């Protein structure tokens, strides 16, 4: 990981990428169904970031709880960019705010708005995922080296991107903090999806699949 | 436990 | 508040630092998960009037309505005072200084239940600071970010972000850091900042047990500020 | 609100 180039770096993360999957109380078994494919596609890509297989199976197991939603949430907005007002959970599973909790709703939306109105590139989303992956449990020493100094590489190829699409020193350190920032509000959403889950989970009218019951044991 | 299998 | 100097945005947030208090700390009693809680209910209550009139010394947020001031303050108040405690904390390994009455280790954080979880958190990120060897125009910096941004999302105000922005890679290119060193401090820094919404939402979710347990009573403004999250 | 008030005094 720590010997590629920025443009291998983007090629490699653009290659990783998870599928689009389709979906089919009624509204939440859709959802959960669809977290949990998804989260099986997860687990391959992660595999594929650069330096994640050098951990061990631990800290891998506990980057992927800390990050899973989070992952979940930033894929879902990132498709949902180009549909003003709606949030793309499945091609066949477009919804509008009015169908909804709708809480986290309007912080996606107001998310995706927010990647509209920047126009995230497709190849700094890819960066901005893997930072969550290698970011979200890395505060809880060799190893913390080497995932900070893939972190490191990360914020290399994001400033690589900018500056080749023509942005002046001042706009890439502005633009690569405003991409940083939203990630503080994907955390909230998780945060806020994770309590969401629990509550669920309490009653029993949506089935939960055994990994969801276990990444949620894992909060 | 499951993430455990899945990532092996 | 765009026409400030890097030099003149440091020097007016270091102007408006707000002090350290004292908590009513009774060292003649043992402690009890009941007065923990009151001390650091009472100590974030005090917090709280000096951080909003901190935060109106904060270039940009007078310019917004008092609603939207509102809106900030609820979203970041808790974010604040952590970040606060995580500075102070920098140079006693191990410990808390909530106070300088009251510094504390885990074993102390047990007394209150389901507070161990988020002083590790907190403490984690104190050691990351002295690692990184934040320095107080830094710091400063991020809490003003922390107070604009963390409730921006629920063009004045990004106009504002992106000038603190500007004043970081201004003090770290003056520290001497490379072009490429300094891009990736200021990622490793505003990282940091989802660690500390994460330990928010823990500590307000705490905050709610304690109260819906009858453990302590709320002041007012404690109150509304749970109601808002 | 108490916030509110105390914003402005
Ligand atoms: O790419 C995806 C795929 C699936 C999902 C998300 C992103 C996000 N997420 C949700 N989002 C919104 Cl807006 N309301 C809700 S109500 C319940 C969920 C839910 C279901 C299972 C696991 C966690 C949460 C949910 C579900
Ligand atoms: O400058 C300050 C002043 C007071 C406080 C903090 C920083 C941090 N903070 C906490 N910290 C840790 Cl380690 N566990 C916990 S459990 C509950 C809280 C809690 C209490 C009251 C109001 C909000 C949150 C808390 C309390």
């Amino acid at each position: 990981a720590l010997s590629l180039t920025a443009d291998q770096m983007v090629s490699a993360l653009l290659d990783a990428e998870p599928p689009i999957l389709y979906s089919e109380a009624s509204m939440m078994g859709l959802l959960t169904n669809l977290a949990d494919r998804e989260l099986v596609h997860m687990i391959n890509w992660a595999k594929r970031v650069p330096g994640f297989v050098d951990l061990t199976l631990h800290d891998q197991v506990h980057l992927l709880e800390c990050a899973w939603l989070e992952i979940l949430m930033i894929g879902l907005v990132w498709r949902s960019m180009e549909h003003p007002g709606k949030l793309l959970f499945a091609p066949n599973l477009l919804l509008d705010r009015n169908q909804g909790m709708v809480e986290i709703f309007d912080m996606l939306l107001a998310t995706s708005s927010r990647f509209r109105m920047m126009n995230l590139q497709g190849e700094e989303f890819v960066c901005l995922k893997s930072i969550i992956l290698l970011n979200s449990g890395v505060y809880t020493l060799e190893e913390k080296d080497h995932i900070h100094r893939v972190l490191d590489k990360i914020t290399d190829t994001l400033i690589h991107l900018m500056a080749k699409a023509g942005l002046t020193l001042q706009q890439q350190h502005q633009r690569l903090a405003q991409l940083l920032l939203i990630l503080s509000h994907i955390r909230h959403m998780s945060n806020k999806g994770m309590e969401h889950l629990y509550s669920m989970k309490c009653k029993n009218v949506v089935p939960l699949s055994d990994l969801l019951l276990e990444m949620l044991d894992a909060h | 436990k499951i993430l455990h299998r899945l990532l092996q």
